């Protein structure tokens, strides 16, 4: 669905 | 005929790797400790190890020339599907043919809820990859090529992904011709790509067994949030 953590790590 | 750009790319990927892979294992102390006595008694430790490794893989991926040009969505798609493969790949650097706490064997991986359906071909993979005795330049290029794969499910701009991967693949092919002396260079590229194919299969099976593990809330409970988000929930 949504990937808040993955997103945040990719800056 | 290694161009200036290609050498640049190799310089970049080597440094990116040196900044995201610590062979001293300093950070392993912060993981939930491994338990060897043991039903899933290694799950906490290895789950933490995988969660950590995903963080490191992400940091490597962002330093890949061209990778920043993709949409965050396509970056997400690529990392979600490749994460397990790049961890298997990067693990080979520590994989030994011959701290003992952070030295994992078949029974360790079994105590994390996995079976020989995965473990056997994983060792086979690790042995075969090790035999190629790659240069680190080839090691880091192979990981990047693995991350930036056009054919990953959910990719929108496949042509862009492909163009980035081609730059990397052309850099690998040329490096091998110019820097890797025979016999060691014989078919090396084709064998390196075969390994990527082997990794798809390992990816496939791990996903199946992860689905069995993570189906019981009691096991899902022992994982980390990042592992749940990337591998699925
Ligand atoms: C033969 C494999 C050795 C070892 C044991 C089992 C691991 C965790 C594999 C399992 C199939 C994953 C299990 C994960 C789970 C969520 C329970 O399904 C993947 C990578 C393997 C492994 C990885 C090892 C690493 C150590 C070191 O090389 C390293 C980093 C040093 O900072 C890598 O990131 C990870």
């Amino acid at each position: 669905k949504n990937h808040p953590m993955l997103m945040n790590l990719l800056k | 005929k290694l161009s200036e750009e290609q050498q640049h790319i190799i310089a970049i990927l080597l440094d990116a790797h040196h900044k995201t892979y610590d062979p001293t294992y300093a950070d392993f102390r912060d993981f939930r400790p491994p338990v060897r006595m043991s039903p899933l008694s290694m799950l906490p430790h290895l789950a933490d190890l995988v969660s950590y490794s995903i963080q490191k893989v992400i940091g490597f991926a962002k330093m890949i020339p061209g990778f920043r040009d993709l949409t965050s969505d396509d970056q997400i798609v690529l990392l979600k599907s490749s994460a397990i493969e790049v961890i298997m790949l990067r693990s080979n650097q520590s994989f030994t043919m011959d701290s003992q706490d952070y030295k994992y064997d078949v029974t360790d991986v079994s105590k994390a809820g996995h079976t020989l359906e995965l473990i056997e071909p994983l060792i086979k993979f690790q042995v075969g990859l090790k035999k190629l005795n790659l240069h680190e330049e080839e090691h880091v290029l192979l990981m990047a090529i693995c991350i930036v794969s056009p054919d990953r499910p959910g990719v929108q701009d496949a042509k862009l992904v492909e163009a980035i991967q081609d730059r990397l693949s052309n850099t690998l092919q040329t490096y091998i011709r110019c820097r890797h002396p025979p016999p060691g260079s014989h078919q090396l590229y084709a064998k390196m790509i075969q390994k990527l194919a082997d990794l798809r299969s390992l990816n496939e099976e791990h996903s199946k067994q992860y689905r069995s593990l993570s189906f019981q809330p009691e096991n899902s409970m022992k994982l980390t949030p990042l592992v749940l988000e990337v591998f699925g929930n």
